[PDB]
């Protein structure tokens, strides 16, 4: 004919992560847009490798 | 609700049977477990003595 027991609890765990900032970039210069190429556009091929 | 109803199994598992006098005076019982009954076939298997 006992009384009632005490009570106890419990809390959660964090966690955390932060953001990234990625650049990339490609350069030409105007004459060079401007010659013709066998390979083709220099300005295009470019882009496709960044 | 969830640490009431693990400790009902774990009782049930491994507890030992007693009767003792409780605080108030009233008899304080405690129930025997599953391994309390099993004493002919045990085994501990391992590498060590014993």
């Amino acid at each position: 004919g006992s009384l009632a027991p005490k009570s106890a609890t419990r809390n959660p765990v964090k966690l955390n992560n932060f953001c990234q900032i990625f650049k990339k970039s490609y350069e030409i210069t105007k004459t060079a847009d401007a010659t013709k190429a066998r390979t083709g556009s220099a300005l295009a091929n470019d882009k496709k490798r960044r | 609700m969830f640490d009431y109803y693990r400790d009902v199994e774990m009782a049930f598992i491994y507890g030992r049977k007693s009767e003792t006098v409780g605080e108030n005076g009233k008899p304080e019982r405690t129930t025997g477990g599953l391994l309390n009954f099993i004493t002919t076939n045990r085994t501990q298997f391992g590498t060590g003595a014993g």
